[PDB]
């Protein structure tokens, strides 16, 4: 567990771009790199997605040491003001642990 | 002495193994999975447990949303293989269907834990020792390795397999893991509960007890339910035997198994472990060096396999004679003759199709004639039968041609069997008996010997204990010693210890080791009786079944004093203390002191053999009375009234 080279580092990696429609039941695959397993009292993870509206927190599972996916859930922001609202997500495990996001993913949410 | 141990802290304990290279010892527990030393001590502790989830959920909550209510559950070790190819631990639990984990061997660190898809997901049950398999390997970028096990079901018939073979990848993250062999949507390496036979009979299921790696095979013990034996549940105790490169799954066999003992049937297994005999019994089994033994457990009757009964048989089965009734079963249904006979399988009754075959013990099944079952009850040897204390556990060990057996008890005693049917004595005879968790924890059938042999883990409930299968110490006389009969046990003469043979020094010698009783250190003196006024004596020492004692030897009267001895025929030859030393002893014991002479060897300064000695002292007696009709040769002095050893002494003659 042990990062000496900055290649080597728990980091989420870019697909092409994150698709949320407001009200439809969605899975969010991810893919990553060197993902740590959760070791001794330590939980699983987490994806948090920042929507000022309302922040939601879905469980997700970790694959293999390069790919995530939140859970099936739809997701919401009130104002019918902006059709395409880019938005923050962190990806966290174990509560608190955030995962590095360097290219700063966004999910967006139309 | 104390027999070391683990305690389990705060709760119940699952299942135990032991690496072969290391001592390291495993042990599987409910939420949680421990490392441990060869002698016990807390090397590292997984935590594996409390786990929010529900048994009605198909796949857990993980993977999917379940509408019904999660609580805080206990995780139960339903199993535990050693993987030393890989450098790891397979460490199968249940509470998530059935998720299987991975530890690190020197550390624990988890390695994988898959549980994405279907096959990731082994059981329902959470029933601790259901479960059973064996890990099976060959040489990496040839044939992988592969996990076959039977688990029970709980009537998720489609969901899990009862028995499997699936594939164990390098690596723990790969997804590929626990699928099977050969996956095929005609046949896949994996046997199946059929839905028809689980609405005729409600709640049958198949319960693993022990499994093993015999030859080219695989075998199981398994208990089932009433299918010819709606309305009572009770049970039937088989073996299952698969070939271990038939991915198609065709080789399944199963024969009822059981054994009888004066017309008291014992028909459920409640552990068993495979062995070798060793020279002894092997000999007069009839058999060849490599060849197979089985011990095994029974209780009476078929009667509640979630409680049994008291009344308990350990039996035995020579493998060699298993191969001949399954090799004679087929080379009869390759004869044409009867059904296939296996009721929970196939509900209607396939026929026996006849085919001209070379039938071998090589024979790994064809596409007809397919799965089968047995007809012929296979019957085992009785060995000893206990009626109010239960066996629960069993291993064994060859021991210098002499095979010991081990018996858990529901007490929480070990007993040390020497198996002797084969052997010159009428029936095999228990040696010794041992206390583990007296209050009456009972044994579990996960009791291993150490790698070097000398020790046997003994698991409870509640604790882990290290019984040395050899502690001849305890015995503290060649009459003892070689009385216990516990074959590892011999008197090292000249140490006057009670030890194995690689243990007592020079024991190659002639007479230096004694193993039947008839060898003791037995020792006399000529003038038995000294008395206290003399001084000096000559006195002449004949000792039997003693090695050369040309090193040297001294006679040591008790640790008072110690006199110098010469060597002459088959004699020794030692003096008498002086009046100055007698004396100091026999002051207080007054009329005699009984004491014992011993030999102090030169070789190893240890005091070896001993006989009765008497210091009398006549000048003490008081009376007449008490001088000569006492038990001495003392003379009275009627003039001078006194009484004394000489004649001469007393006043005069008359
Ligand atoms: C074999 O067994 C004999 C007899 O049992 C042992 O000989 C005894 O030795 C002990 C010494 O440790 C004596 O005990 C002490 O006695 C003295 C006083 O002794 C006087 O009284 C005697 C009793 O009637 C009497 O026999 C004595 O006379 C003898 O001596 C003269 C001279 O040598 C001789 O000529 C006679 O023929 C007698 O032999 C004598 O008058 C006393 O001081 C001690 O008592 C003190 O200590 C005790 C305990 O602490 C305490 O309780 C008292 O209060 C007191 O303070 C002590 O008892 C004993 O007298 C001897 N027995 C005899 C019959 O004489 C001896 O152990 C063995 N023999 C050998 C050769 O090893
Ligand atoms: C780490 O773990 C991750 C995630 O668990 C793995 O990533 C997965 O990679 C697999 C490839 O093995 C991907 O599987 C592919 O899925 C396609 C399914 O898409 C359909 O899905 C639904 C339901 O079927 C449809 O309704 C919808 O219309 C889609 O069409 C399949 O079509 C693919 O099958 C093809 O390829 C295979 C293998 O070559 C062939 O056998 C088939 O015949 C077919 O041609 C394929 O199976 C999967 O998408 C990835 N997972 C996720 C969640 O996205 C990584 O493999 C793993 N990484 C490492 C390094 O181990
Ligand atoms: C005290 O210690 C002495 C050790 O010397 C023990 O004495 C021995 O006692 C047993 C019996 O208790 C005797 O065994 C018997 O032997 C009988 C034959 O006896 C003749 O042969 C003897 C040896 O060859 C010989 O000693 C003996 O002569 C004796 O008697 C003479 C006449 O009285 C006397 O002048 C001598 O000095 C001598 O003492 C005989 O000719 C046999 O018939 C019996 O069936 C039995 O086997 C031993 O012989 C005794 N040993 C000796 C050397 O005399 C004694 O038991 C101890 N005392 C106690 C109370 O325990
Ligand atoms: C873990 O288990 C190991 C064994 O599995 C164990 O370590 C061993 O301890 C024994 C003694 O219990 C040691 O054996 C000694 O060997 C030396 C020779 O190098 C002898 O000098 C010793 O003799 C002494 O003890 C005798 C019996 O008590 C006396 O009669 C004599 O006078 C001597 O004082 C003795 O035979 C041995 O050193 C190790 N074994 C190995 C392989 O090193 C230990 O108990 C456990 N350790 C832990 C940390 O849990
Ligand atoms: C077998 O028997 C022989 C002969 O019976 C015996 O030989 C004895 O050896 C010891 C030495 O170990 C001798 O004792 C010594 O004598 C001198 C006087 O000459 C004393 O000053 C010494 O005593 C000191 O040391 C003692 C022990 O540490 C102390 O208790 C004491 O306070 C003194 O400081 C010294 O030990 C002894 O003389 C002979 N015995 C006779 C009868 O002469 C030997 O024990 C045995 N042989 C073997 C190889 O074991
Ligand atoms: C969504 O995420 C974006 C990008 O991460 C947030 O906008 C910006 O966040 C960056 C942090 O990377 C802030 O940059 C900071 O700049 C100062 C310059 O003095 C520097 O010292 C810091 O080290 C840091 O790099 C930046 O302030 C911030 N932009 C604004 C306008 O405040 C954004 O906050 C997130 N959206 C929401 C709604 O929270
Ligand atoms: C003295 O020795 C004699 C003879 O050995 C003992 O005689 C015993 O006398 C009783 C009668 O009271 C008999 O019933 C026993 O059978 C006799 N015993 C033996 C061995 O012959 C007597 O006990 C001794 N007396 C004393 C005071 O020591
Ligand atoms: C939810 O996700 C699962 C797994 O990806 C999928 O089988 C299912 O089609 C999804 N359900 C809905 C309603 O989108």
């Amino acid at each position: 567990g042990r990062v000496n080279m900055s290649e080597d580092c728990p980091q989420i990696l870019p697909s092409t771009h994150i698709y949320v429609p407001v009200g439809v039941v969605k899975p969010i695959t991810l893919a990553a790199r060197n993902l740590p397993q959760p070791q001794s009292g330590q939980r699983g993870y987490e994806c948090l997605f920042h929507i000022p509206g309302s922040p939601a927190r879905v469980t997700a599972l970790r694959f293999n040491s390069s790919s995530l996916q939140c859970q099936n859930s739809s997701y919401s922001y009130e104002g019918n003001d902006v059709s395409d609202l880019p938005v923050n997500l962190s990806v966290v495990w174990n509560g608190n642990f955030v995962i590095d996001n360097p290219q700063n993913i966004q999910a967006h949410l139309y | 002495p104390a027999f070391r141990t683990f305690v389990a802290s705060d709760w119940g304990l699952t299942h135990l193994v032991v690496h072969e290279q290391t001592g390291e010892v495993y042990v599987g527990a409910v939420n949680r999975i421990y490392k441990l030393s060869g002698n016990l001590t807390l090397l590292r502790a997984h935590v594996t447990g409390p786990v929010e989830d529900n048994e009605k959920c198909y796949p857990p909550p993980s993977v999917q949303s379940c509408p019904h209510g999660l609580g805080s559950t206990d995780n139960v070790n339903k199993l535990l293989l050693l993987d030393y190819a890989a450098n790891r631990l397979l460490a199968c639990g249940s509470a998530s269907q059935g998720i299987c984990q991975f530890l690190r061997l020197d550390d624990l660190f988890k390695l994988g834990e898959p549980h994405h898809r279907k096959e990731h997901y082994l059981s329902s049950v959470r029933e601790a020792g259901s479960m059973a398999g064996v890990l099976i390997a060959g040489p990496p970028g040839q044939g992988q390795a592969k996990l076959f096990v039977g688990t029970p079901i709980d009537g998720k018939s489609e969901y899990f397999p009862t028995l499997s073979s699936r594939r164990l990848m390098a690596n723990e993250e790969d997804a590929d893991m626990f699928g099977f062999v050969y996956q095929d949507e005609f046949v896949s390496s994996q046997l199946k509960i059929p839905s028809d036979t689980l609405s005729k009979f409600p709640a049958f299921d198949i319960y693993y007890v022990y499994s093993f790696r015999s030859e080219q095979f695989v075998y199981y013990l398994t208990l089932q339910l009433d299918t010819q034996l709606a309305g009572e549940h009770f049970f039937t105790s088989k073996i299952v035997r698969l070939c271990v490169n038939d991915p198609k799954f065709y080789s399944y066999v199963e024969f009822p198994i059981g054994c009888e003992q004066a017309g008291v049937e014992y028909r459920l297994v409640q552990d068993a472990y495979l062995s070798r005999p060793g020279q002894a019994l092997a000999k007069q089994l009839g058999l060849a060096e490599d060849e197979e033994v089985l011990f095994t457990v029974f209780a009476q009757g078929q009667k509640n396999r979630v409680k049994p009964p008291k009344e308990s048989a350990l039996c035995l089965f020579t493998l060699r004679a298993i191969k001949e009734k399954i090799k004679e079963r087929i080379q009869s249904c390759y004869r044409g003759e009867g059904k296939l006979s296996l009721p929970w399988l196939l509900n209607k009754e396939l026929g026996c199709i006849n085919s001209p075959l070379q039938i071998d013990d090589d024979f790994c099944g064809q596409d007809f004639n397919q799965p089968l079952g047995g007809t012929v009850t296979i019957e085992g040897t009785p060995l000893f039968v206990d009626k109010e204390d239960g066996l629960t556990a069993v291993a064994a060990y060859d021991y210098q041609g002499r095979t010991v057996v081990f018996a858990g008890t529901r007490s929480g005693r070990i007993r040390k069997i020497l198996v002797d049917l084969a052997n010159p004595s009428g029936r095999p005879a228990l040696a010794y008996e041992s206390v583990v968790a007296q209050e009456g924890n009972p044994i579990l059938r996960d009791l291993v010997l150490s790698p070097n042999r000398q020790y046997l883990y003994a698991m409870t409930e509640k604790q882990v204990t290290q019984v040395p299968v050899e502690s001849c110490v305890q015995y503290t006389s060649c009459e003892l010693c070689l009385g216990s009969r516990d074959p590892h046990c011999g008197w090292c003469v000249l140490h006057s210890i009670c030890s194995r043979q690689d243990a007592c020094e020079r024991a190659e010698e002639p007479q230096r080791f004694a193993s039947d009783l008839l060898q003791c250190v037995q020792l006399t003196v000529q003038p038995r009786n000294v008395s206290v006024t003399m001084s000096q004596v000559p006195l002449v020492l004949q000792a039997w079944n003693v090695p050369d004692l040309s090193a040297g030897v001294n006679c040591s009267f008790e640790d008072f004093t110690e006199t110098e001895s010469i060597l002459e025929d088959g004699r020794i030859h030692c003096h008498s203390p002086s009046a100055r030393e007698v004396a100091p002893i026999t002051q207080g014991q007054g009329d005699q002191r009984v004491v014992k002479l011993y030999l102090k060897s030169k070789e190893t300064g240890k005091k070896f053999a001993s006989v009765d000695f008497v210091f009398y002292n006549c000048s003490v007696h008081q009376s007449c009375l008490a001088c000569v009709n006492g038990s001495f040769p003392c003379h009275w002095c009627k003039y001078r009234h006194v009484c004394t050893n000489n004649a001469a002494d007393c006043a005069f003659l008359e």
